């Protein structure tokens, strides 16, 4: 009947006429994401130096402390806190909240909730638009990777100080320390993931080139070929069967996608399932399952070890390992 | 400092309750389709 | 026989089965 | 051609027999592509199976010494061999095939045959697109794998001391090449590599998001729970609602496509431009022209014993890689470094 | 001319393939490159 | 069976063809339960064939024998195995039971009735009969409540359960007076999952474990009776979806939750997963290395209360952020670890210096050394140690394997829940096949998006 | 037209291949069983990666007499 | 090791774990045999 | 002590409630949202 206050608020929230859809997953996604955005921007601008390692030496991380855009990074929570929940209200003051790594753990918790509700909001808008609902499933792969690097790896290793720092050189630091400790390069799940981005780029170039190579002539040479398409037209704007013929006599006549829906399913599923596999690889290496270990596999008849490519990889790994936490180790085994 | 915790608890509880009762308010009937 | 299809299939198939045999043989070569 | 007599010649006869539709299209590029590509792939399959890397690198690098799929590789020649083309008849092998495998000649074989096979493959795309009368945007999109292959496997070792520093064709050998670029070139910090990474990640995003959008905006044409059989490729109607897709992504993301031609050209443009900028960066590294250091930050850390960043952490990690990797990775230098001068952290 | 089933042919070929990769994964633990 | 033409479902979605075929659906389920029981029995027999008694069970790649030994079968004081026969009995019983279940599944899948409502109306159901579906749900809650009370009976009267907190280093114990306090039981449930709290992973005594099982068994039986005797209320009807795919998606979300929590139990918990059987936990190994080197550097004539590290924060002992004395080094991140060989050495201020000096025990120090050498770090070739180590130790912890695989399964099952929640919603809505192409909802809305 | 559905279902295909495929497989078997791979491609056997003259991995360290340097660093 | 009565049955114990993987592969075999209808 | 903290880390408090005012405001906010949701019913 549409008179009540909850009715007005509810139809406003589920309204598909808003410039940006809000929805019920949006009533969580919007405040969590603005919280994470505000804290991330303020921390990237002027966060005081954060003690990542727990050993009374901080990493600066903020632009106002002499960092450029490549170096600047929201530094993770302290190693002393571990997986303990560390809100602002739990800290004695904002200043030591900052020094122990509070902004990071805040931004990561809000980013988790924001991407989860972004996925829910994607499903919701597809439901309200009569769509099919699996764009949320396709988006679950970058969400899986984000959870794997920001929360699942800290749970497996025992501290948010092992999470990815929110920055560029901090990300590179995470990758190098991670390979040093777990050998991600020789992990089959990371191999599938690398194949996923390489394939996503390959089939993106392939799909774009085959569609652009078959666009039907509608405009003149002095106009953009894009002007041959008008938004909302029902005609097919390219020659799908001709692109099939070209692809077939280029690679395999019979092993070519003769269905456009098959082609788009492969386009959707290949990088998504591979990012699922690499996100799960990061999760497996959170619980220390690690990559392939072929260090001193090959030996001669005398039993003397022959170095191999995996052994050169291992020497690089020892180089990476003896530099991460240059002063935080008291014991030889890296069980932390 | 406790005040900030009380206010944030109010914020999170309010938004979570809004989410919960928004989905409880006959969401599977807000499809555009027939039935 | 001897078609383009036969040549294209065989140029890969014959060394594939040859090297598979070699790898199976030296797969049981012990130290 | 063109209302002219054009007496049939041996060229036109061979062109007729070559440019025909069959099981595998040969054309004129097949006079190049099929032998070069077959010899490159077969040479890699032979080298990963039987050819050792014992005399070039002091490593076991084939399935015959006990190595698996990931550690076998066709390894680069010795650095003393420099940038020699390693002919089987040349001054080094001097006609002996067996000593040519041991000298690292199979790497030069595979690299040259693979490069000319890439040329033949692009020319094959060109002739097939011309025969079917389609635009050669597939060739233009293939220009980026060729740029990457040339910059990494020819231009980079040609800039360095020799083919030894080129990537060896294998899995763990490629990982070694990547780790070497991390430790020595700091290749993550280079903005050209950053543009390449952004291109590849955005292209994988474009692949996944385009496939998902098309299959979640499909039109009905149904009477059956499987949607793949609602498509018949000889039709003049779209299968999915570009309008619904545009509305969905406009309200989810803020922006959304409204032109399919622009969308597909963008799907071409992102990975190709990414790989081109990454190739330009590798060409820059061929001369050791590197984006290694930030001088202001490095001076600040030197003058302030309390200022560390993740950048300075990466610099220390890189130095650890170099010093712990050099002795076993560059055996020509005979680096018999004592363990007391190797830089380490604490304990461990 | 269509006597033996294609599915029987493919199942036998898949058995031979899985046998090959199983022998490969068996001999990763013995012989050359087994680290014992 | 059916084909694409008669159902619209391709072969790669063939099980959807039996969504509305109750008898074949029952057959698929019974054959599947036959597979689960079959794997349990077959792998149990494989483990007891490949079991070795002079080694602990975490070194032989065992995942089911630790589970049986936690119930108090074949092990005595110290967790030492005394009889592999109970494990043999469980394996063979499961294998025979799987033969029976497999016959039931094969029969009902192949020659069983297609739909059960025309001949057996008690088992006959359609996905919209909410009364019948809640009856089935109620029957299954009584079944699960009897399972939980079966564990309660095992702990109370049938030999007890293995208690790693028993004095001396762990022993099988008859649980007497399990905690029945609702405050204590549900405080675990409403607890935060972060450090020091850990949600319900931080359950640390079989008293709480068995009391929660009494509680959950009684709730399951009561809710089963309630579901048999009720129907969902109109708010539940207006909020939920009532398709079989929807019920599947609800189950998928719940079992994905269960898989994630099972991963965290296997990784952190040591009272339901004793370290004598599963190997040390992640915190346990690092705290063990710190504790061992502490006692060696007491034996080498040095004061550990003093002697600050290279950062001046303490080589062996330091202060946690909450004020107690903890082990120094990076293992400070695991300062909230609780195990049977640290609690007798822990005072109100955390670790007590005089107790660390004088009240050491030989069993604690060898347990700590063995946990130090057998840390849950290994490769997927089962190469123990960090990624920089040598192929010399063939060991990966069962905690690692279980937490790894069950995080992978919990994540993929969450994704399956996404897929099925979406497909159930769009199927109840009507556009599971696509847009109408003539009554497209997007064309009926205002411009400017 | 032989669309691979007739060839792979042809007993004629399987009678002229039941000898050739196992023949090439056993040829590959004996190729490295009898050391012909070691003879041809020059990969070293497990007892011959090192001699008495050198106890370290080889270094070619030459270009124009690299043929005889490999001839002297290999196993005779 | 199995009890002293069942010691010669250890070989047919050793193959029993892989049987569910054989079951999913058998489902695919049957679908290939019915021509993937 | 040199300062004052809420010192509620650990100890497993129900919903992290260290003073009952937090539980009362959680109860109040969910209660008033349920109240508006209930008074605005018998709709659609
Ligand atoms: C609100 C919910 C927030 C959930 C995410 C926040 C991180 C939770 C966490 O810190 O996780 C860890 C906790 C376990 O907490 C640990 O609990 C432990 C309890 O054990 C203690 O007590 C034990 C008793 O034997 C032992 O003695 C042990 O040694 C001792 O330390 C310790 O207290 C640790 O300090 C503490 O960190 O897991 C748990 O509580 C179980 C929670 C479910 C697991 C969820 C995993 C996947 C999560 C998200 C995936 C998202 C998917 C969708 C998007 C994609
Ligand atoms: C396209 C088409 C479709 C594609 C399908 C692809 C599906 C699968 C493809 C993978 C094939 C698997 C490789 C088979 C070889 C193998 O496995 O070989 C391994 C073993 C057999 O080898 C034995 O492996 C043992 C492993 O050690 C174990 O036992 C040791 C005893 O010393 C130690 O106790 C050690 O701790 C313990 O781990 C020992 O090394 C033995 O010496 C050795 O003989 O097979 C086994 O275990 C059986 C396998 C069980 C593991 C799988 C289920 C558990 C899943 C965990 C997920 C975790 C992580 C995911 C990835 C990351
Ligand atoms: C697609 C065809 C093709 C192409 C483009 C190449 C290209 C290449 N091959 Mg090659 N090769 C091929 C096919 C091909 N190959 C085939 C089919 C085989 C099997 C037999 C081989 C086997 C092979 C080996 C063993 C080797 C190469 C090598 C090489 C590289 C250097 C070769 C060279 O420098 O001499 C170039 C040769 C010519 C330019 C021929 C020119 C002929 C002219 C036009 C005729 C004039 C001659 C006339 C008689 C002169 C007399 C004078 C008189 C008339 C007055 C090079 C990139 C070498 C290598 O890999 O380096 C590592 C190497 O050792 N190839
Ligand atoms: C847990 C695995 C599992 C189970 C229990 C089932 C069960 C079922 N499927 Mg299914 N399927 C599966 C996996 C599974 N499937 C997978 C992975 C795929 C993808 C490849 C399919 C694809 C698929 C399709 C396309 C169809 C089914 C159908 C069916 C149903 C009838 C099959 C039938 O009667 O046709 C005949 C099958 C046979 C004659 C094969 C007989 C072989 C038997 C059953 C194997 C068991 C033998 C065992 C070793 C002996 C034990 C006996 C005793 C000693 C214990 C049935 C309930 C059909 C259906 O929907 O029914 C309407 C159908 O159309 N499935
Ligand atoms: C998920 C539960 C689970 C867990 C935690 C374990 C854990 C363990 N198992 Mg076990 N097992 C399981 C299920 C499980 N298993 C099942 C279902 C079977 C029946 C096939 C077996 C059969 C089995 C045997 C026969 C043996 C073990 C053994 C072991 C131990 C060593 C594992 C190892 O090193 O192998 C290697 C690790 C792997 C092979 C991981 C493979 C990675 C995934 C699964 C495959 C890749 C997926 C791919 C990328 C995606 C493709 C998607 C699509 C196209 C299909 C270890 C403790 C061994 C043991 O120690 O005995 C005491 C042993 O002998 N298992
Ligand atoms: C796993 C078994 C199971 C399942 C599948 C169900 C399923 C269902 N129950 Mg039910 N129930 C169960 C066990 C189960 N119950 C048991 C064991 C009991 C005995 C205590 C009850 C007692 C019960 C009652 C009294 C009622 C239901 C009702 C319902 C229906 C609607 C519930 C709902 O709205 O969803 C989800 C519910 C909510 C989102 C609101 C519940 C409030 C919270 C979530 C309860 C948990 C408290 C806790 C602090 C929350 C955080 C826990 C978390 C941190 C782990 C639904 C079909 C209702 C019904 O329709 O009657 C027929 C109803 O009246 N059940
Ligand atoms: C109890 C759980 C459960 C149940 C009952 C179902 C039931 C159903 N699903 Mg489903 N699904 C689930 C979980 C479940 N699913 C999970 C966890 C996922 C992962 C995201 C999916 C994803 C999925 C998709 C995409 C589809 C279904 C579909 C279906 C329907 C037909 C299934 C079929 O015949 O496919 C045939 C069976 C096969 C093709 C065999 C699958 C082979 C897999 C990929 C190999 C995996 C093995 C490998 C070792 C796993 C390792 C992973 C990692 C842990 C290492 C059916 C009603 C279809 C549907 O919606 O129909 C309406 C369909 O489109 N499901
Ligand atoms: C999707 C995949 C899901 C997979 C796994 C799910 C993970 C975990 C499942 C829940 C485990 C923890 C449940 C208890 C939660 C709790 O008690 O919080 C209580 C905790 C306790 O909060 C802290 O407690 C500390 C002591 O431990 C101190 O008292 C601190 O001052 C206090 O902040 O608060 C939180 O962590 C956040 C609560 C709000 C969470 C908002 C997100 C919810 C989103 C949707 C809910 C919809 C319905
Ligand atoms: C439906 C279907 C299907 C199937 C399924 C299933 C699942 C089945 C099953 C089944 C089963 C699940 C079965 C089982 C069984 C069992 C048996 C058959 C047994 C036994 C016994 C014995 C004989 C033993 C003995 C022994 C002992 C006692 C001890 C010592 C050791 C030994 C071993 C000697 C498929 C998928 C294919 C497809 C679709 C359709
Ligand atoms: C993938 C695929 C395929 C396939 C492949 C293959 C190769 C498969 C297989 C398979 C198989 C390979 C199967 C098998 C099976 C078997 C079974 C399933 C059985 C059984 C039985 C049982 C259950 C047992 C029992 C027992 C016991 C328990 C104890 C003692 C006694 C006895 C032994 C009796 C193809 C290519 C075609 C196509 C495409 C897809
Ligand atoms: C045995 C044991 C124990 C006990 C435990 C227990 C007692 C548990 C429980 C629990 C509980 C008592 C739970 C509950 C729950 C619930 C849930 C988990 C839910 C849900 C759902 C959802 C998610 C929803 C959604 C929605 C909404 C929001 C509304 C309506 C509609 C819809 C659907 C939309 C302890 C730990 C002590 C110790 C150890 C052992
Ligand atoms: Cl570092
Ligand atoms: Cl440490
Ligand atoms: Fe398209
Ligand atoms: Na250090």
């Amino acid at each position: 009947e549409n008179t009540s206050l909850w009715a007005r608020f509810c139809e406003w929230i589920t309204s598909t006429e808003n410039r940006l859809y809000i929805g019920w997953f949006g009533v969580i996604m919007i405040p969590t994401l603005l919280t994470a955005i505000s804290v991330y921007i303020i921390a990237f601008i002027a966060a005081p130096p954060v003690d990542i390692d727990g050993i009374r030496e901080p990493v600066s991380g903020s632009l106002l402390y002499g960092n450029n855009i490549i170096t600047g990074a929201v530094v993770p929570t302290s190693n002393a806190i571990g997986l303990h929940f560390y809100p602002i209200w739990e800290a004695a003051s904002l200043d030591e909240w900052l020094y122990n790594g509070g902004p990071y753990q805040l931004v990561v918790c809000h980013f988790f909730l924001g991407v989860c509700c972004y996925m829910g909001r994607e499903w919701e808008l597809s439901y309200r638009l009569g769509m099919r609902p699996w764009i949320a499933v396709a988006y679950s792969a970058p969400v899986a990777a984000a959870t794997a690097v920001f929360i699942i790896y800290p749970i497996g290793q025992g501290s948010f100080s092992d999470g990815m720092p929110l920055g560029i050189s901090g990300t590179f630091n995470f990758m190098i320390v991670f390979q040093a400790e777990h050998n991600i390069l020789m992990h089959p799940f990371h191999m599938f993931g690398v194949a996923g981005v390489f394939g996503g780029s390959l089939f993106s170039a392939m799909h774009g080139s085959l569609v652009t190579s078959s666009l039907i002539r509608e405009t003149t040479e002095n106009e953009s070929a894009n002007a041959g398409y008008k938004f909302g037209q029902e005609e097919e704007t390219y020659n799908i069967v001709a692109a099939h013929g070209y692809f077939g006599r280029l690679i395999f006549q019979y092993a070519s996608f003769n269905n456009s829906r098959s082609l788009h399913f492969f386009l959707a599923v290949w990088p998504v399932v591979c990012i699922w596999l690499t996100a799960l690889g990061i999760s497996t290496m959170a619980f220390n399952l690690n990559g392939f270990n072929f260090n001193q596999s090959v030996v001669d008849s005398n039993g003397r070890v022959l170095n191999t490519w995996a052994d050169i990889i291992n020497r690089a790994n020892l180089g990476m390992e003896v530099m991460h936490e240059r002063n935080a180790h008291n014991f030889p085994l890296d069980l932390a | 400092m406790l005040t900030l915790k009380i206010f944030v608890y109010t914020v999170v509880t309010f938004f979570v309750g809004l989410f919960i009762f928004g989905f409880l308010s006959n969401d599977p009937s807000r499809n555009p389709g027939k039935g | 026989i001897f078609t383009v299809r036969w040549l294209a299939i065989h140029a890969i198939a014959v060394p594939t089965i040859f090297f598979l045999g070699a790898i199976t043989a030296m797969q049981f070569i012990q130290r | 051609i063109g209302t002219y007599q054009e007496k049939r010649t041996w060229f036109d006869d061979a062109d007729d027999w070559l440019r025909q539709d069959r099981f595998v299209f040969v054309g004129w590029s097949g006079l190049l592509l099929l032998p070069c590509a077959y010899f490159a792939v077969g040479g890699w399959l032979t080298g990963c199976t039987f050819v050792t890397s014992w005399y070039t690198h002091g490593l076991a690098s084939s399935y015959i010494e006990g190595c698996n799929f990931l550690t076998a590789a066709v390894s680069t020649p010795a650095n003393s061999l420099g940038h020699s083309l390693l002919f089987v008849w040349g001054p080094e092998a001097q006609g002996d095939l067996t000593r040519w495998f041991q000298l690292g000649g199979l790497w030069a074989f595979v690299a040259l045959h693979g490069a000319f096979g890439l040329i033949g493959f692009m020319l094959r795309q060109f002739e097939i697109a011309r025969s079917v009368n389609l635009r050669p945007y597939n060739a233009i999109a293939f220009s980026a794998p060729i740029a990457v292959f040339v910059s990494v496997f020819l231009i980079y070792p040609l800039g360095q001391s020799g083919w030894f520093f080129a990537p060896s064709f294998g899995v763990a050998s490629i990982f070694r090449f990547i780790l070497f670029f991390q430790g020595f070139h700091n290749w993550t910090l280079n903005p050209f590599h950053m543009m390449g990474v952004a291109g590849v990640l955005g292209a994988a995003l474009l692949c996944a998001i385009h496939g998902a959008t098309v299959e979640n905006t499909l039109f009905e044409d149904g009477d059956g729970a499987n949607t793949f059989r609602a498509f018949n490729p000889t039709q003049a109607e779209e299968t999915y609602s570009m309008v619904t897709a545009n509305r969905f992504w406009s309200q989810i993301f803020g922006v959304a496509f409204s032109n399919k031609r622009w969308l597909h050209f963008f799907m071409l443009f992102v990975p190709v431009t990414g790989l081109w900028m990454s190739a330009l960066g590798v060409v820059g590294l061929a001369l050791n022209l590197r984006a290694y250091d930030f001088v202001s930050q490095e001076i600040r850390a030197a003058e302030d014993p309390e200022f560390e960043t993740f950048y300075t952490k990466n610099i220390l990690l890189n130095e650890g890689i170099r010093a712990w990797m050099a002795a076993q990775d560059q055996p020509h230098e005979k680096l018999t470094l004592p363990e007391e001068v190797l830089p380490r952290g604490n304990a461990l | 001319i269509g006597r033996i089933p294609l599915w029987l042919v493919g199942t036998v070929v898949g058995l031979l393939a899985i046998g090959l990769l199983a022998i490969f994964f068996y001999g990763s633990y013995v012989g050359l490159g087994s680290s014992l | 069976g059916r084909d694409q033409e008669t159902t619209g479902f391709a072969w790669w979605a063939g099980n959807a063809r039996l969504i509305n075929l109750s008898g074949k659906l029952l057959g698929a389920h019974v054959a599947h339960a036959g597979l689960i029981v079959f794997w349990a029995g077959a792998m149990n027999l494989f483990e007891v064939s490949h079991f070795v008694p002079e080694k602990p069970m975490y070194e032989q790649g065992l995942i089911l024998l630790p589970h049986i030994a936690t119930l108090g079968y074949g092990v005595g004081p110290g967790g030492e195995v005394l009889d592999t026969f109970p494990y043999f009995v469980s394996g063979v019983l499961h294998l025979i039971s799987s033969a029976v279940l497999g016959f039931g599944g094969v029969y009902h899948s192949l020659i069983g009735p297609e739909t059960l409502e025309e001949s057996y109306p008690f088992f006959g159901y359609v996905w919209k009969d909410k009364n019948k579906m809640t009856n089935i749900l109620g029957y299954h809650l009584i079944i699960l409540g009897c399972g939980a009370w079966l564990l309660v009976l095992k702990a109370l009267y049938f030999g007890g359960v293995y208690d790693t907190w028993a004095p001396g280093g762990g022993d099988v114990r008859i649980i007497s007076n399990p905690t029945t306090n609702a405050a204590i039981i549900f405080g675990y449930i409403v607890k935060s999952p972060f450090g020091g709290d850990g949600w319900i992973v931080s359950v640390d005594n079989l008293e709480d474990i068995i009391g929660g099982h009494i509680w959950i068994g009684t709730l399951c039986i009561l809710g089963g009776i309630w579901h048999i005797y009720t129907t969902p209320w109109p708010w539940a009807r207006r909020a939920f979806v009532w398709s079989g795919e929807a019920y599947l998606s609800y189950s998928l979300a719940a079992v994905s939750l269960m898989g994630f929590t099972a991963c965290c139990f296997a990784w952190f918990n040591n009272t339901a997963y004793p370290s004598e059987f599963y190997g040390p936990t992640g915190p346990e190994a690092s705290q063990a290395q710190a504790f061992t080197f502490l006692v060696r550097d007491q034996r080498l004539g040095a004061n550990v209360a003093s002697a600050q590290g290279p950062t001046g924060l303490g080589k062996y002992l330091m202060r946690s952020p909450t004020g107690e004395i903890i082990f120094g080094g990076e293992t400070m991140r695991f300062w909230d670890f609780r195990g049977p060989w640290v609690e007798p050495l822990r005072g109100p201020s955390g670790l007590d210096l005089v107790k660390l000096k004088n009240d050491i025990q030989p069993w604690q120090e060898r347990r700590a050394a063995e946990y130090m050498t057998h840390a849950p770090l290994g490769s997927l070739n089962s190469v123990g140690g960090v990624a920089t180590e040598i192929n010399a130790v063939n060991f990966v912890s069962p905690r690692s394997w279980l937490a790894t695989s069950h995080f992978c399964l919990g994540f993929f099952f969450f994704v399956g829940h996404l897929w099925h929640a979406g497909r159930a919603r769009a199927a109840a809505a009507g556009f599971e096949k696509g847009i109408d192409r003539v009554d497209e909802p997007v064309l009926s809305m205002r411009p400017l998006d | 037209e032989r669309p691979f559905s007739d060839i792979l279902t042809s007993i004629r295909y399987w009678v002229i291949h039941s000898i050739t495929v196992p023949s090439l497989f056993i040829a590959g078997w004996l190729f490295v069983s009898t050391g012909l791979a070691y003879d041809v491609f020059g990969s070293p056997r497990p007892n011959e990666y090192f001699t008495e003259d050198r106890q370290d991995a080889p270094l070619i360290t030459d270009r124009f007499n690299a043929l005889e340097q490999v001839k002297k660093l290999s196993a005779q | 090791k199995l009890p002293e009565a069942y010691a010669p049955f250890s070989p047919i114990v050793d193959v029993l774990p892989i049987i569910p993987v054989l079951f999913i592969l058998l489902a695919f075999v049957w679908q290939a045999s019915v021509s993937f209808r | 002590l040199v300062d004052d903290r809420m010192n509620g880390d650990g100890t497993g408090l129900p919903f992290g409630v260290n003073d009952g005012i937090l539980g009362w405001v959680i109860a109040g906010t969910l209660g008033t949202i349920w109240a508006i949701y209930f008074v605005s019913q018998k709709d659609l």
